[PDB]
RNA sequence: GUGAAUUUACUUAAUCAAUGAAGCGGAAUUUCUAGCGUUAAAGUUUCGCGAACUGAUCCGCGUUGA
RNA sequence: GGACAUGGGUUAGUCGAUCCUAAGAGAUAGGGAAGCUCCGUAUGAAAGGCACGAUUUUUCGUGCCUAUCGAAAGGG
């Protein structure tokens, strides 16, 4: 309680002491690429998005997402190192002259690749389809919900391309497909089919025929709200 | 058959002589302090701007955000003296030299260096002895009707700012020059626009009015607005002509 | 494959989907430079049928001409 | 002296032993001192008047 | 944790700038010193004015390289004749060749040094 | 281009004005004088110019204005 | 003989150039143009710095703010 300390308060009114260092993040002259990112996000919100594009705005729920990804991590495809090891082991088996065709078992893994998955859906071999929500050229997946609906294939739009990529040991995966599983996972798969179809395919539909976008803001909707209430 | 003097005035030797200019006379950039309150500055010096009939005023303000002094170049109004305090903002008083929004000043206020639009730092009533009159306000549309020195009526946003008072240096045109030499010196600091040869004193290759055995035009000197650049000579798009 | 769907969808460029994509893409291409490197083809099957392979040594540039 | 020629003088030859010595004249400094003190007195009085 | 911006400007961040680590040297062999003392000193001058400077001013006059400067001439003279100069003056002759006046110290005799060179 | 009942409105496309793209939209709730104003500090909570939290509200975030 | 021939002759820390900027030239960012090239000079650019720390999850944190050329009479 030394009396030498004293307060010396600063007043930051207009014409008073210099303004303190404030957060100016909403006034920064951002680089051109950052402005491109944010105004593209704003543009997609403002504009009237067609139903075939806005249907990708309705994605899978979190609880359904974690369980389907839990199923997928059991059927990740073999890595390059595992493939080399298996080929080396079977090559030694051939050198020892044993049954190379029966020493190995049929692989059980998720299917990936846009052309491969699309062909599987057309061939009715796909049991579950998971579509990345943000495929940058949207034409690559825009037809997939309609294709899966015609062919009676259960399909979901899951969050983010990278999660599907990490399942298949890639940076990116536009779409993943489950075509065969093991008997212990038949029940878990069927539950995921039921949840996905009920919430996402049997539901919406009327939503995938409706128009997205058109959201004004952030202060113009406050302007209209003030005008309407006045 | 030759490019005429009017056409050649697109630059080069017809540029403005800008060595001795003392800065561009502008209001403060419209900031938060001047939008919501007032900021006080000190008149440091009243200076002569070469080529300008009115004096300039160097006014030092404080940067509201940094420890530095911002010096602004104003068009001096009559009665401005060195050491005077000038207040700019919405809550500024109605005193000569203060910069206020036109919407905050009563009808009939004499103002100068008025802004055409909010934030362009001064467009109207800038020459010596000239001023703008606040005819009235329209609060619903947020506009202000003002009388310009040409007598025209103009609408400006109520947030546009204007300096209270008349631009200093009035009566500068009353004195006859008496001299080509004094007209030479006046225009020597402005541009190459003097002396002026008449078109009728030229040759046909040089001007529409040139040629002929007697110095005459031969056609009407009132010309349309759609005419070509080489044709826009004399009285362009004159509604009335002659001395009343 | 999906390239067949991409081709027949690109034929329909007066559809609502293509009109919306044309609006947003034209806006963002104007915001970039006149000549700017494209990270990937915006029409992968159009590039594919014209000779583009997706391996090192192949490059895509976007350019707007008045 | 010329500007570069000032660098060869010692500090006392380029300054006056007073506040702002070598920057302001004696009368200018005195006006600074009186004006500072008087306006500080004014704002103290105005603070007393407006605090109540 | 949102980063606070107090400048209203975005200034390009500083990134690591690795130094060059070439897989090969672009030149296999480094060039020899292009200007050594045998190229710096071309010839002495034995004209009558050159002799006069030798016998009175204790100064040696040399035809030197164009690229030679005062420092290189002093080092060349010191290394070629074991005498240290105290002063060097240079001029480009109207024929395009450089000529250096080399004032030796009182420790050295310009007459003697001229004799060892052989042009005296 | 998007709406609301030729009639009104909106802004994201484009146009214009300003700047160092500082205080925009919501909610919570400095004028007797040619002076100086920076390099926080008191308050609170941990542990000396070491910290933290406020001093200096929150939220949205579309740099503002036409 | 300013001609012809033969030689010789111009020595700088202090005198200038070099340095600075002037009017003005002129890259860069960008935008035009079939192009040669044009416009543009802090502009619609991510246009660079400086300081503190027992060493910080031995994978860096916390703060603070414009080329060049162009004067042997200009400046120095």
């Amino acid at each position: 309680k030394n009396p030498l300390f004293v307060s010396r308060p600063r007043s930051f009114g207009i014409g008073q002491d210099i303004q303190p260092k404030r957060d100016l993040s909403r006034f920064v002259k951002w680089p051109e690429y950052i402005r491109l990112q944010r105004r593209r996000k704003i543009l997609n919100l403002r504009l009237k998005v067609p139903p075939a594009i806005a249907q990708f705005q309705k994605t899978l729920d979190k609880n359904t997402a974690t369980q389907v990804f839990k199923l997928l991590n059991k059927y990740r495809p073999e890595t390059a190192a595992e493939k080399k090891q298996r080929l080396v082991a079977e090559a030694e088996a051939v050198a020892n002259g044993k049954s190379a065709q029966d020493v190995s078992k049929k692989p059980y893994n998720v299917k990936y690749g846009l052309n491969h998955v699309v062909a599987l859906i057309e061939a009715k071999k796909a049991k579950l389809v998971l579509i990345a929500s943000d495929v940058d050229p949207i034409e690559l997946v825009v037809f997939l919900p309609a294709l899966c609906k015609k062919m009676g294939v259960p399909y979901a739009i899951v969050k983010n391309k990278a999660r599907l990529g990490t399942v298949i040991h890639q940076k990116t995966a536009a779409v993943l497909a489950v075509t065969e599983v093991r008997e212990e996972d038949k029940n878990e798969l069927a539950s995921i089919v039921s949840a996905v179809d009920a919430n996402f395919s049997a539901k919406y539909d009327e939503s995938r025929r409706k128009w997205g976008g058109g959201i004004m803001g952030g202060k113009t909707q406050a302007l209209l709200a003030k005008r309407a209430k006045a | 058959g030759r490019v005429i003097r009017a056409q050649r005035k697109s630059g080069g030797i017809f540029q403005a002589h800008t060595r001795l200019r003392k800065g561009a006379a502008q209001l403060r950039t419209l900031d938060f302090a001047e939008r919501h309150g007032y900021i006080r500055g000190v008149v440091q010096k009243i200076i002569h701007d070469p080529g300008r009939g009115a004096p300039l005023a160097k006014v030092a303000f404080r940067n509201p955000y940094h420890y530095r002094t911002d010096v602004e170049t104003f068009v001096a109004t009559e009665g401005m003296y060195t050491g005077q305090f000038v207040y700019c903002g919405k809550n500024a008083a109605l005193t000569v030299g203060n910069v206020l929004p036109v919407g905050e000043m009563p009808e009939g206020t004499i103002i100068s260096n008025v802004e055409e639009k909010a934030g362009d730092r001064g467009a109207l009533g800038r020459s010596s002895g000239n001023y703008v009159i606040i005819v009235g306000h329209d609060v619903d549309t947020g506009k202000t009707r003002v009388k310009l020195p040409s007598g025209a009526k103009k609408v400006v946003p109520s947030s546009a700012r204007g300096v209270v008072g008349i631009v200093a240096g009035g009566g500068r045109i009353d004195k006859p020059l008496l001299k080509a030499g004094r007209a030479f010196h006046k225009y020597r600091v402005k541009r190459n626009c003097w002396p002026r040869t008449r078109g009728v004193a030229m040759n046909p290759v040089d001007h529409p009015h040139g040629g002929g055995n007697h110095q005459h035009v031969g056609h009407s000197t009132t010309v349309p607005r759609q005419s070509a650049p080489g044709q826009k000579v004399g009285l362009i798009a004159a509604r009335r002509t002659g001395l009343l | 494959g999906a390239y067949k769907y991409l081709e027949e969808l690109a034929k329909k460029k007066q559809s609502d989907v293509n009109l919306f994509l044309s609006r947003v893409r034209a806006w963002e291409y104007r915001q970039m430079n006149v000549i700017h490197r494209a990270s990937r083809p915006s029409r992968p099957d159009k590039a594919r049928r014209l000779g583009y392979k997706a391996k090192q040594g192949y490059v895509i540039y976007r350019i707007r001409v008045r | 002296l010329r500007p570069r020629e000032f660098a060869r003088l010692s500090h006392n030859k380029k300054t006056v032993q007073r506040a702002y010595g070598g920057c302001l004249s004696a009368n200018a400094v005195k006006d600074r001192i009186v004006r500072a003190f008087l306006i500080e007195e004014q704002k103290i009085v105005k603070q007393k008047l407006k605090q109540l | 944790a949102k980063k606070v911006r107090t400048s209203t400007t975005f200034r390009r961040p500083k990134t690591l700038q690795l130094s060059r680590k070439p897989k090969y040297a672009r030149k296999s062999v480094a060039h020899a010193p292009r200007l050594d003392e045998y190229k710096i000193i071309v010839n002495p001058i034995n004209s009558e004015s050159a002799m006069k400077k030798i016998e009175d001013d204790n100064t040696l006059v040399f035809h030197v390289h164009l690229k030679a400067n005062k420092f290189t001439i002093k080092e060349a003279v010191r290394k070629l004749y074991s005498v240290e100069p105290v002063k060097i003056n240079t001029l480009i002759r109207p024929n395009g060749t450089k000529k250096a006046f080399v004032k030796l110290s009182a420790d050295a005799d310009a007459l003697d040094v001229a004799n060892r060179i052989g042009f005296l």
